[PDB]
């Protein structure tokens, strides 16, 4: 797996209050994260199935 | 000239707490007015020796 697959990390989770829309009762929080992954050459590795 | 506030209506009520907006009321008016000034004048005439 050190060469079969790869995971790319860009930005961890982030959280912040969304000023606007919040009318002093409906406090609206917004969050999210960004990352991804992909495969190397899918030859270094196999899968045992029935 | 001058101004004088006539009135100003209500601008909100009890707002059914399970709710997250507000409302609008009816404001009043200002009614700028003014006032003039009047005059009075008079004349007369006499003699000279008759006043002696």
């Amino acid at each position: 797996w050190k060469t079969a697959f790869y995971a790319v990390e860009k930005r961890p989770m982030f959280f912040e209050q969304y000023e606007g829309g919040s009318s002093a009762w409906c406090v609206k929080y917004q969050f999210g994260a960004e990352d991804g992954g992909f495969v190397g050459c899918c030859e270094h590795g196999r899968i045992l199935q029935i | 000239t001058y101004m004088k506030i006539a009135d100003y209506g209500q601008l909100g009520e009890y707002t059914c707490d399970a709710k997250c907006d507000a409302e609008f009321g009816e404001p009043g008016n200002i009614r700028h007015l003014e006032g003039k000034t009047y005059d009075y004048r008079g004349v007369f005439c006499f003699n000279r020796k008759n006043l002696q």
